[PDB]
RNA sequence: AUCCUUAUGCACGGGAAAUACGCAUAUCAGUGAGGAUUCGUCCGAGAUUGUGUUUUUGCUGGUUUAAUUAUAA
């Protein structure tokens, strides 16, 4: 993606760009009547706002060495069996 | 249900069976898709 | 790992005399066959499952032998006829000779 | 999220669209802040590795970049959008609009469905692919 | 340094909710400990939201107001996953506080049997003998009775072909499998999950 | 000088399987891999981990007519 690294833009337009294809003082008054009609008138966040702010005494050491992860459940090996064994079938004998 | 139905050639008439234009169905038969199906599972096919 | 193209491939068609025995295996049976085509107009023979629930067998049997209930001989492929596993099969045989040197022991006292 | 990349400008959408060769590209139309846009995100974000051989992702916010909001026609929170070689595929939902894409898929196993079917339909040049699903109570 | 590690973070919260769904205790050392607790709290969050979302759904399904349809499917994996994890449970329970009969009641009852029997004049059943003109008029009806999951199917699969040959030769060699049983009657103790 | 034996190699004939086989600077592993039981013991070489193919490897099989040119004027 390296034009995700580049990210120029150029003078041009998009839709020409690729060849695309498609395949005040009435607003004023209007906002009297915006302003004017609202006139009349989280929860988990702050839960875990305290480990979140217990974590102010974390190392940035500790952050850089951590472990990465694992697989306690062994998902490959029992998963790669399962899509190996049903891999074909057969014709039931006559 | 077929007698109820009006006997046999009154169901045929609402099918293209007319179409294929055998004189006579004495003597024919069905493919059950079933198999059709199955035989083309053995291949090596996709979810999709 | 990532599914790898949904392109389909031009068939490669190899058939010996050994490949085909490897083939019979995965390939509809004649008899299975003489299944699937169903007789028009004409209800079909049905038996019984494990469930009760019928299993058309449509034309296994030639309209002759429908009268006279004859079920069918015609022909029964040795091909297909189903087979163990490798590790399986050592087990199996294995597990046969250890209980039969346990019996003779009961054979001989 | 972190698996898929994103967007910043018309100019990185039309580049992405030409610069994949050969390959299906798919961008979410969507506003941060709308519920789906974070859903539909989930479901690609789950499915990025496993179709990266013959296809690929990108986020796109309207607010971002709303350019293409008139020449697309974007309405909905989200809109995906299928594009291979420049063309605008198109497979017909049942949904009613052909074009484009519109609610949730639920099942990786569909979303996969598509993707792939779209694809094999645009290796030969049909406009036409024709859903394994049709939802269109949706 | 964030983004790099920001996505393994990430993980561990998957690994974290499986291990959950697996009841694995799951323990790593180099995890610092805060974060850790964190982990776990949001997982009883989740977990507790999963549960009673489960539970809710179901008997939704009981009553039929319009469940979509992947609820109806994931629900029976999500729900069969507790049903498994309340039986865990009683059994850990009866390993820690022990059987749950005590001596005395199980004297009743035994006694209760046995004067029955004996009022019944009942003789025990015999260990069948390695001759019992039976034996092969009994096998064949336990060998047909695991062929009929099959005398529909078309397509066996894999594990399917592997019984029906063990059907098959049992069903052929009679008398070298008849010697199996009878060593597995008088000794085998351990058997396969 | 002849034979047998053993292992290995080149072969020839014949059968069998292709849910099998690989591969790996992996990791361990007679300095015990793994298993068993009649609970005294007995057995004693691969297992793990990842990975690739696996309705297959190579090949070969049958159906959807050239240019040159001749009259007496």
């Amino acid at each position: 993606p390296s034009f995700l690294d580049q990210e120029p833009p150029a003078g041009y337009v998009p839709g020409i760009g690729r060849g695309a294809t498609g395949f005040k003082t009435l607003e004023l008054k209007l906002a009297q009547k915006k302003k004017k009609r609202a006139n009349e008138k989280s929860n988990v966040k702050r839960q875990f706002a305290d480990l979140k702010e217990s974590l102010a005494a974390v190392t940035e050491s500790e952050w850089m060495d951590i472990p990465d992860a694992t697989d306690f459940t062994r998902r490959n090996k029992r998963n790669r069996i399962q899509e190996q064994l049903n891999r074909k079938t057969y014709a039931a004998p006559d | 249900v077929i007698q109820a139905l009006g006997g046999i050639e009154t169901i045929l008439e609402h099918t293209l069976f007319k179409g294929t234009g055998f004189n006579s169905w004495e003597g024919l038969f069905w493919e059950k898709a079933s198999g059709f199906e199955d035989s083309m599972q053995f291949k090596k096919l996709t979810h999709a | 790992k990532a599914l790898p193209i949904p392109e389909d491939q031009p068939k490669k068609k190899r058939a010996g005399r050994k490949f085909r025995k490897y083939k019979e295996k995965f390939r509809l049976s004649h008899v299975r066959q003489l299944q699937n085509r169903m007789e028009f107009g004409k209800q079909e023979q049905t038996v019984l499952d494990s469930y009760g629930e019928e299993v058309g067998l449509g034309m296994s049997n030639t309209s002759l032998q429908q009268a006279v209930g004859a079920t069918s001989g015609s022909r029964r492929s040795a091909g297909n006829q189903a087979k163990l596993t490798k590790v399986m099969k050592h087990r199996i045989s294995e597990a046969n000779q250890q209980a039969d040197e346990f019996l003779i022991s009961l054979g001989h006292n | 999220s972190v698996l898929l990349p994103q967007l910043r400008t018309g100019w990185h959408v039309d580049q992405a669209i030409v610069t994949e060769t050969k390959r299906l590209v798919v961008i979410r139309f969507g506003r941060k802040n709308d519920r789906q846009c974070m859903i539909m995100d989930e479901l690609l974000s789950s499915i990025a590795e496993r179709v990266r051989n013959f296809a690929v992702i990108y986020l796109c916010d309207i607010d971002e970049v709303s350019d293409f909001d008139e020449m697309y026609e974007l309405t909905d929170p989200m809109t995906v959008m299928f594009f291979y070689h420049n063309k605008h595929m198109m497979c017909d939902f049942g949904t009613g609009n052909n074009n484009k894409l519109n609610f949730i898929v639920d099942d990786k196993q569909e979303m996969i469905d598509i993707l792939e079917t779209i694809f094999r339909g645009a290796r030969k040049n049909k406009g036409l692919v024709v859903s394994p699903y049709d939802y269109n109570h949706k | 340094i964030r983004q790099k590690k920001a996505r393994t973070i990430l993980q561990h919260l998957s690994e974290a909710w499986r291990c959950w769904k697996a009841n694995i205790p799951w323990d790593v050392p180099g995890m610092p400990a805060p974060i850790k607790k964190i982990i776990e709290r949001y997982i009883k969050s989740k977990a507790d939201a999963w549960v009673s979302a489960a539970h809710y759904n179901r008997e939704r399904i009981k009553r039929g107001a319009h469940v979509e349809k992947t609820m109806v499917k994931k629900n029976l994996g999500r729900l069969t996953r507790l049903w498994i994890k309340n039986e865990q449970e009683r059994q850990r329970q009866i390993q820690k506080n022990g059987p749950e009969i005590t001596p005395e009641e199980a004297t009743t009852i035994f006694s209760v049997m046995v004067e029955w029997l004996e009022s019944r004049s009942f003789s025990p059943i015999p260990f069948p003998p390695l001759t019992y003109k039976n034996d092969t008029k009994i096998l064949v009806l336990a060998l047909e009775d695991l062929k009929d999951v099959y005398a529909s199917k078309v397509r066996l699969n894999a594990s399917e072909r592997e019984e029906l040959a063990l059907i098959e030769e049992a069903y052929d060699n009679p008398h070298d499998t008849l010697n199996r049983i009878k060593k597995y009657l008088l000794t085998q103790r351990v058997f396969k999950p």
